[PDB]
This record gives C-alpha cells, structure tokens and sequence, in this order.
C-alpha cells in the first residue's frame, strides 16, 4: 500500500520545502503507510525533454496525481500542457496550482486536468456580480480573439442572458494586432459606455494607448479590467479610474501547494478506503491501457470539499475549477492600485476606501447614456 | 540546552475556555513538531493532536475536534493551545513534547514538566 | 484506529526482580512503537524508540524485542528508580495504551 | 520533399509503403520526386510516439508525418497536436484513435485530422430529420466535455433556421447514475425525436431508463452522435433496433485509400508552396533542442492547405482543422442486432439516403 | 368530450403506466382505484406535471 505523488515545481528550494510539507501531511495520524511519496523535477524548457523525463521519472514511479506549479518566469507562457496531455493518454489526474489560463477548462482535450485556481473566463461572474451592484444595465465587452476570449465570451453571455439582457455589441481582437483604431472608433458611437476589457497585456495596452488617443477616457466612461490586463507593461499605460480585479494571493505557490498536498492525500484516502482499486501502470513504455481507477480519482477529486486550506474552502466543479473564489477589487488611483472592494462569491463587498472613475470625477458616474442623434 | 516552559495550574469552571502555553529553546522551533498529550489521575495518558510551527498545519483528534485550537508564534517560539466546553472528564496534565520534522524515529524526546488543568463547580 | 492493550495490567516484584510487560497492537504495525517510563507526578520520558533502539542515556538493563502486533518489554534488573508506569505507543496513531506499573511486592 | 507514415499491424509494412510510394507516380508528377518512409509499431504510448517523431527528425528532414492507428484511444490526437505545435511539422489524422477529433487545435500548431467534428454532425443529423420530415425536437443531454458550444450551435441553428422544428425544453442531466431527478427530466418530455449527448456508458444507462420508461416505441426516435457509435463492432444489449446515428468506417473507404488521400493532400500542399514561394521547405535540424523560443523563419503550410483538390477529390481543411466535405457515413441500427449504412453526406454536403423509413421493429 | 379510458393493467408495473398516462391532455382527470392505488398513482403523475 504505497501511493507516489509527482511535481513538477519551478525552483529547488521550492520542490524542497514542498517535501517537506509533504512529510509533514504524512505526519497525520490517520495514515499509516506511505500514501505520499514525494518526486519533484524542475521545469524543463524543451517540451519533448519535460514529456521524456516525464514518462521516466513520475509515471515510472507509479504516481497518482501530478502537482504543477507556475513557470519560473512569469513573462513566458510555458503552459504545463505537455505534462497534461502525457497524464491524460493514462487518465492520471493532475491538480494545477497556479495556472490560469482558460484552455483547460474543457476536458475534452484535458481529460484529467484539474486546477486550484479560477481561470480568467470565471472572472465574468465577478463583472456580472459588479454589474448587478453598479446597475450595469447596458454592457460592451472588448475582447480579443482566442479560445480563453470566447470562453470568457460565452460565459459572460450565458451569464447575462439570465436577465434577459444582452449587450450592445461584441468586438473581436486578433492577437497581436496594433491597428485597432477602427474597432474603438465604431464603438464610440455606442449608447453604452461600460466597457468591459479582455485580452493580453500588449493588447490591453494597445487598446489602452487607443482610447487615449481618442479621448475614450473621459467622465462617464467605466472600463473594466481583469487580473492580466493590468499587470506587466499595462501599470504604465493603464488611464485613472480602472475598475481592475486581482486574485488574493493567486501566485502565492506555497499557499496552493499547502492546499493542494492536503486535499490529495485526502483524496487519496478516500479512494483507498472506497472500494477495490487498479494499480497504475509500472512502466510508461509499451503500455497502451488507461487507468481503471482514473476515472474515479477525478470523480473523488471533484466531490471533495474540505475548509483546512490557508486559502478558504478548496472545492471543484464539473470543468475542474476553483467554486467560491476570493476577488479583491482594485481601483487604480493615482497610477497605484488601492484595494477598494473584495468578492467572496456571489457577493460584492465595497471598503471604505472612495472609487474614482475615469476623467477625474469623483461622483460615480451613470452607465447607458443618449445623445438624441438618432440615424 | 533543550528546554520547554509550560503555564502554571489552572481551574476552570465546566463550560469555559482554558489556554496552555509551552515555550522551546535551545532548539530550531519551526523545525520540530509540538504535540499535546493529556493524562487524567489514575488513567494513561490521552493524546490530542500537534502543531508544525514551520506551516501552522493543526492536526485534531476525532474526538476532540471542534473544541482543540492550536496557534504558534516564531517570533517568541511559543506555542498555544485553546480547550473549550470543559467537562469533569477534562481534569487532566497537559504535556507539549517535541517530534523531529521529516523523521518518523523519535517520538516525544523531551517533555516539559506539564500543566495541570482543574474542573470544578467549587 | 489501532488499540493497544498491556498485560500484565499491575506487576509486583522486588528489587533486582526481572520485569517483563507484554503490549498488544489491534494489527500490524511493523515496528512503529515505543516505550516510555512516568514516574508519578514526573513527565514521561523515552526509553526505547522504534521497539528496537535503545534511547542515548537510557540504561542498558531496558531491553526491547518482538515485531508485527506483539512487543515485550524486558528489565534485567529492577531498580528503586524503575517502579514507574510503562505505556506502548504506536507511531502513526499516537495511541497510548493502559499503562503497566511497577510497584514494590508486599 | 519527404514524407513518413507510421501505420499499425493489421497489414504489412513493405506493401503499404509500396503502394504509398506508387500513389502520387500514377498521376500529377511532382517537380521533385517524394519518398515515403513506412513504421509499423504494435503499441502507441507518447514516449514512444516522440521517440518515433525524433528519428524520423533525423530521417533526411521529414516534412510531413501521417500517423495511423488501431486503438480507441483518442489522447494521441493530443499527442499529435502537441508535437505539431512544437515542431513545425504537420501531422494528418487517419483511421483509429486519430481520428476523434474533439480538442481545439492550437493556433500555433499543424494538426488536421480526416474525422468529422460533431459541429457538421449536428447539421447532418438536422438534415436527416428533414429529410424524414421530423419537425420536433428534443435534447437530453448529460454533463460531458465539449458538449455546451455543441448545445449553443444547434440551439442558434434551430432558431437562425427556416425549417422551425418544434425545440422542446433542454433535458440536462445533472449527474449519471443519480436515480432521483433523471426519471422526472425523462418523463417530462413527450416528444418523438430525441437528439442524445453522452458518451456510450452513460448513453447506455440513458437507453436503459428510456426502456423501463417505454420511451422506445415505434413512435420514439433515438438520434446518437458518433461517438455513442464509435465502436461498431459492440452493440450493447440496451441499444434498441432502429438506432440512428453518424460515423465513418471502411464500408465506402479503406486505410489504404485514406493514407494515398492524405499523400496527395501533402504532394499537393508541397507543390502549391514551391509555386507560390520559390523557397523549399525544409525540416528542423534538431528534434526539440533549442535555447530560446521557437519561431517559424518560414511561412508555415496553413495558407497551402485550404483549397487543394485531388483528382476530383477536393480534401480541403477550415481553419480549425476538419474535413471541409467529410464522409460521414449514416447508419442505423437494423433489425439483426448490427449497425447497417443507410445513407452518406459527402456528397456536395447533401443527404443521399435509401429511404428505409420502418426501420424501429419491436425486439 | 370522453376521452380513452386509462386503465392500470397491474399495481408498481412503472412500464406501460407512463405511456398510457400520456395519453390524456385533459384538465379534468377522474380516479377509481384503493387509497394505496391512488396513492401511488398521484406519485407517479406528479413528475408528469399533473
Ligand atoms: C519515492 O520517491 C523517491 C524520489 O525522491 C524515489 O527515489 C523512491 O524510489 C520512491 N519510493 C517509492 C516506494 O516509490
Ligand atoms: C504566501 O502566503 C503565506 C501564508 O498564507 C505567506 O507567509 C507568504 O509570505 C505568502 N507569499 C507570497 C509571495 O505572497
Ligand atoms: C474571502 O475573504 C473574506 C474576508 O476577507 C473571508 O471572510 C472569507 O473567508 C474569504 N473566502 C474564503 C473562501 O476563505
Ligand atoms: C459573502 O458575504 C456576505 C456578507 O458577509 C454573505 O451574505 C454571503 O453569504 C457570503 N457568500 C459566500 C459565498 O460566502
């Protein structure tokens, strides 16, 4: 009765103390044989290298689940997809730490990826929630073209057509693109003037450069920003009055890591204890047969809900993300960001602290306005 | 020099909340576990769970779970630990002795001398 | 979890007497368990840890030996010192059994 | 210049490479002559997948790879799009766990797969109950991967439709096995044609309730999408006679056909690059070492692969990477417990169908 | 306005009982069964809507 449990984790002080914490969830006293053994292995930069040491390290070593944590370097991507796809051909599950990125959300191409973290797309309940507050009626969402923009897209509509609401219209950005005058310019002549804003930090800083070359930033105006659009180059170039959001503690490593090493092992119990189980497979080479009890590790994955983590309650839904999210609602005031509001769920909570809004004013402004220029 | 300071003897009515200090010295404190052992006149003793100061992780007995709270300090390595909802069963000596991190082969090296907690009416 | 049951539950035997304290385990446990020694109103100390290894500064009268669910715990000599009460414990489940105590034959 | 095709161990390796070399000699000669390189492996796990890609890597500067299967496993699409997206290497789908195409392909990547994606299922189904005059409509669906933009597609193609089918209330279940509010969310329909969505253990549970329901009279129409039906060859039990769906098998086609077909595909996109840009597309000097970000010096083969033809054959891609005109067979369940073809979409994207309408006997 | 008399061929069946109880679209639905029967059939009529 021995249970390996792999990582993948940026830094090798970080897979040390992680160890460590693992050792020290082995400390409960409700286990008593080896239920987590802990291997770690520093990101590699070549992809085909990561999947080989891979498939000869964790899968060789009969690992359960796959701990991986954000890139050592924020400025690359470095999407932990080729040590998803490698965990799904077996039907491993794997527990995301810090990726945010919403492209796993659909299991159809990561059958057993699950993450601890709420993705960008489920940042469209908060602007809703906020919406529902600020009396929002009339909505205009900036989004550029991706898988995560359409997924944040359809959410947001989903979310809004409950109302019988929808907004005015939707605008799509390449990725990449730098002449995005035109979009804004059409978008001008709109009633609505709530804009809503998802996409990269070039293009927010784009889109950022573009309204403020053409006086899109003015009284009246209420931009909203997600977590990506503001950091980075974005500080720089972001105007006055952005109602921006940012996930508490959400690159804090050490805290999803502690969460997540609890929330396996008890997984891992459960499981054990539920009923008879197949071993996984010895050897990653020659095998083409899926984990028989794959499948109901990511169902006790999902049933699982337990309030010991340092970061609240750590549940997951049907597509592997993070239910009951805490938000902090940050307004940029004088080029720095203030804390001025936090969302525990379904609830939006505004501090003492006053929102300034874009052009100086500091009443809060009106949403859908006319202009009795009617074509 | 291993040592550990404990509280002085308490009495509590039944019903209300009893707090158990135990400062370490003489040894890295986020780098050993503390754990709680209670022993009641003419019964053995009794365990209640532990407390890694390196991660605050708090580890409960099943029966004890809802009333045990245990908070550590680093920066006076100090260790804490909170019983509410007092019976006449809880009578007991409490003990915080320290585990090796990472090392599953010494249990309890050292022991404190242990507080002694009364419940009573009078 | 895991019970742990000492027999004999009190023993009586003179000064220099062989002692020996039979301790049970509800099922297997390797060799995850321990013995400590109290003396009243005295905090319990660690005599042999692992069931196998004897503490640093314990005498080498304390003796232990057995594996699985069954360990003895075996005195050479008894000692006006050794009349304290001897508990088993298990590793990982911090149980602490009966307790047997050696007390001067009369 | 040079292309490698792994296949599996249902035949021989040196008459598929035979006849793959024969191929694109029978007509429309290329400028420059093209090599094939045939592998034949009898298990297909990713290291030795990418062990395999490496060394055809060094096999003269492999261009193009076409991958065969002959598992169900449908991670190796995944495998595939994963190492044409860090190789710069266009990977083709042929017949086996390739084949599934339900994973959106990465922009970045190269991977086209000759499976049909249930998007233009969908608009075959739609047809096919136009053609036998169906003008209800009823989902009973289940919590699976992919399936909500599948809903949202029919749901706007329903409502964007000059047809008008009668769209009842959506049937989502919430979980399987639950057996406390699936009886309710089955029996509040009274519809004639369900369209179903779950995979084919749920798909047979939902089967099952349907039967103690008697919900699979003559009346009741069952329309399953293709992966319900992957498996032909099994046919549980809970599956009553009559069973429509889609899918795509050798009954008009062969792996022999399928591997030429996409040779053909790849000789034409060569040959349209060496006409459009003068450059020869060359592969990467090393698998996967690099120090630094990977960039495409070169104009990828994406813009070359959107309009070829091919004796008459027009194999052409969308952007996301499906069949522009798939075969997508329909077949129904016949009375002998077996799945039998009724009718085919490839032809201009119209319904040719026998026109077996009583086909749902009482077994 | 008579419409099909629904008959219940056999007590629990849960088979031939939701078809024929689909049969009736009428607002107005009489009953001739024991208390248990009538108990029973309300509970199976109350997931049809009605
Ligand atoms: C536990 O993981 C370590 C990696 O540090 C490995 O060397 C060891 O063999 C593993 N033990 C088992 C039983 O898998
Ligand atoms: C992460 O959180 C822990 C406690 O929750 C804290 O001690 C640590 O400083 C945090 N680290 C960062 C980088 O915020
Ligand atoms: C979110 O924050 C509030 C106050 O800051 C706190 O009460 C709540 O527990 C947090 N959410 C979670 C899930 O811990
Ligand atoms: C959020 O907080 C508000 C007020 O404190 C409370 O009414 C609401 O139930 C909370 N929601 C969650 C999900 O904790």
């Amino acid at each position: 009765k021995i249970v390996n449990i792999g990582a993948v984790l940026s830094t090798r002080k970080h897979e040390q103390m992680f160890r460590e914490a693992v050792n020290q969830a082995n400390k409960r006293h409700g286990s008593w044989k080896i239920q987590l053994n802990a291997t770690s292995v520093t990101h590699k930069p070549n992809a085909i290298q990561m999947a080989l040491s891979v498939c000869e390290d964790l899968i060789s070593s009969q690992v359960y689940a796959i701990l991986v944590s954000h890139p050592p370097t924020p400025n690359d991507h470095f999407t932990p997809t080729p040590v998803s796809y490698t965990a799904g051909f077996y039907r491993i599950p794997v527990l995301g730490l810090t990726t945010r990125m919403s492209i796993y959300s659909d299991k159809s191409i990561h059958l057993s990826f699950l993450r601890t973290v709420p993705p960008y797309s489920h940042q469209s309940s908060v602007w809703f929630e906020m919406m529902r507050v600020y009396s929002w009626n009339h909505i205009i969402l900036l989004v550029s073209d991706d898988h995560e923009g359409r997924a944040a897209q359809k959410r947001l509509e989903t979310l809004l057509e409950e109302r019988e609401s929808k907004a005015e219209k939707v605008l799509q950005f390449d990725p990449g693109t730098k002449n995005v005058t035109a979009l804004l310019m059409e978008a001008k002549e709109l009633e609505a003037r709530v804009i809503i804003l998802s996409a990269s930090e070039d293009d927010a800083a784009t889109v950022y450069r573009a309204a403020a070359m053409l006086n899109m930033t003015g009284s009246g105006y209420v931009w909203l920003v997600g977590e990506r659009e503001i950091s980075g180059n974005a500080l720089r170039y972001a105007p006055d009055g952005i109602l921006g959001l940012q996930l508490i503690n959400g690159k804090n490593e050490s805290a999803h890591i502690s969460d997540a090493v609890g929330v396996v092992a008890q997984a891992v119990h459960e499981l054990l204890e539920k009923e008879n189980i197949t071993d996984p497979p010895r050897g990653c080479v020659g095998n083409t047969n899926i984990w028989k009890t794959g499948p109901l590790f990511k169902r006790v994955l999902m049933s699982s809900k337990y309030a010991d983590g340092v970061t609240g309650r750590v549940e997951f839904n049907e597509d592997g993300d993070r239910k009951f999210a805490n938000y902090s609602i940050m307004n940029l005031q004088n080029r720095k960001l203030v804390q001025v509001g936090i969302y525990n769920g379904t609830h939006v909570i505004p501090n003492d602290r006053k929102i300034i809004w874009p052009g100086g004013e500091t009443e809060k402004p009106r949403g859908y306005q006319m202009s009795t220029r009617l074509k | 020099q291993v040592q550990l300071v404990q509280s002085g003897a308490e009495v509590r009515k039944p019903g209300a909340s009893v707090k158990v200090s135990c400062r370490a010295s003489g040894y890295s404190f986020t780098g050993y576990y503390v754990h709680w052992v209670r022993q009641a006149p003419g019964q053995g003793l009794e365990w209640l769970g532990w407390i890694n100061p390196n991660t605050g992780g708090t580890d409960y007995s099943q029966k004890f779970q809802g009333r045990v709270t245990m908070t550590r300090d680093t920066s006076i390595t100090t260790a804490y630990v909170e019983l509410s909802s007092l019976i006449s069963d809880d009578t007991a000596v409490y003990y915080c002795a320290r585990d090796a991190t990472g090392a599953a082969s010494s249990p309890f090296d050292y022991w404190g001398q242990g507080t002694l907690v009364t419940v009573s009416s009078a | 979890d895991i019970q742990m049951t000492q027999s004999p539950s009190t023993l009586s035997a003179s000064v220099g007497d062989r002692v020996t304290i039979t301790c049970r385990a509800s099922q297997s446990i390797s060799s995850w368990l321990a013995w400590y020694q109290q003396r009243p109103g005295q905090a319990p100390k660690l005599l042999i840890y692992m069931a196998s290894t004897l503490q640093t500064g314990v005498p080498s009268r304390f003796s232990g030996s057995g594996s699985g669910t069954e360990f003895t715990l075996t005195i050479s000599s008894l000692q006006p010192d050794d009349f304290a009460t001897y508990y088993c414990q298990h590793y990982k489940s911090y149980s602490f059994g009966p307790g047997t105590k050696v007390d001067i034959k009369r | 210049l040079n292309i490698a095709v792994m296949l599996g161990h249902s035949h021989d390796v040196t008459e598929r490479e035979l006849r793959t070399l024969w191929g694109p000699e029978q007509a429309a000669g290329l400028p420059l002559d093209v090599n094939v390189v045939a592998l034949l492996m009898n298990r297909t796990d990713p290291k030795s997948l990418i062990t395999h890609v490496c060394d055809l890597m060094s096999g003269a500067r492999i261009h193009g790879l076409v991958f065969g299967d002959d598992t169900d496993q449908e991670a190796v699409a995944q495998m595939l799009d994963f190492i044409s997206s860090h190789t710069f290497v266009p990977i083709l789908g042929i017949h086996g766990g390739a084949s599934m195409i339900m994973a959106d392909k990465d922009p970045t990547s190269t991977f086209f797969q000759f499976g049909a994606s249930i998007q233009q299922q969908a608009t075959v189904m739609l047809k096919i109950m136009q053609d036998y005059d169906w003008h209800v409509f009823s989902l009973v669906t289940t919590i699976f991967p992919g399936y909500r933009e599948f809903i949202s597609f029919v749901k706007t193609t329903v409502d964007n439709s000059f047809v008008g089918w009668d769209m009842q209330n959506v049937i989502t279940l919430d979980t399987s096995f639950e057996d406390a509010k699936t009886q309710v969310q089955l029996k509040k329909i009274h519809s004639s044609v369900i369209l179903l969505y779950c995979s084919k253990d749920e798909a047979v549970l939902i089967l099952s309730e349907a039967r103690s329901l008697g919900l699979t009279g003559y009346d009741f129409f069952w329309i399953v999408p293709s992966l319900v039906s992957g498996n032909t060859e099994l046919i549980p039990k809970e599956f009553p006679s009559g069973l429509i769906s889609v899918s795509y098998d050798d009954w008009d086609y062969s792996l022999e056909a399928r591997v030429r077909d996409g040779i053909g595909i790849l000789t034409t996109a060569a040959s349209s690059m060496l006409e459009k840009f003068s450059y020869i597309p060359e592969a990467k000097a090393s698998c996967y070492g690099q120090m630094e970000r990977p960039e495409v010096p070169m104009h990828t083969l994406h813009p070359f692969m959107v309009n070829v033809t091919w004796d008459g054959k027009d194999l052409s891609f969308t952007e996301e990477g499906y069949q522009v005109h798939p075969r997508l067979v329909v077949i129904v369940l016949n009375k002998d417990r077996e799945w039998e073809k009724v009718g085919k979409w490839e032809n201009h994207t119209l319904s040719l169908r026998h026109a077996v309408w009583p086909r749902y006997k009482s077994f």
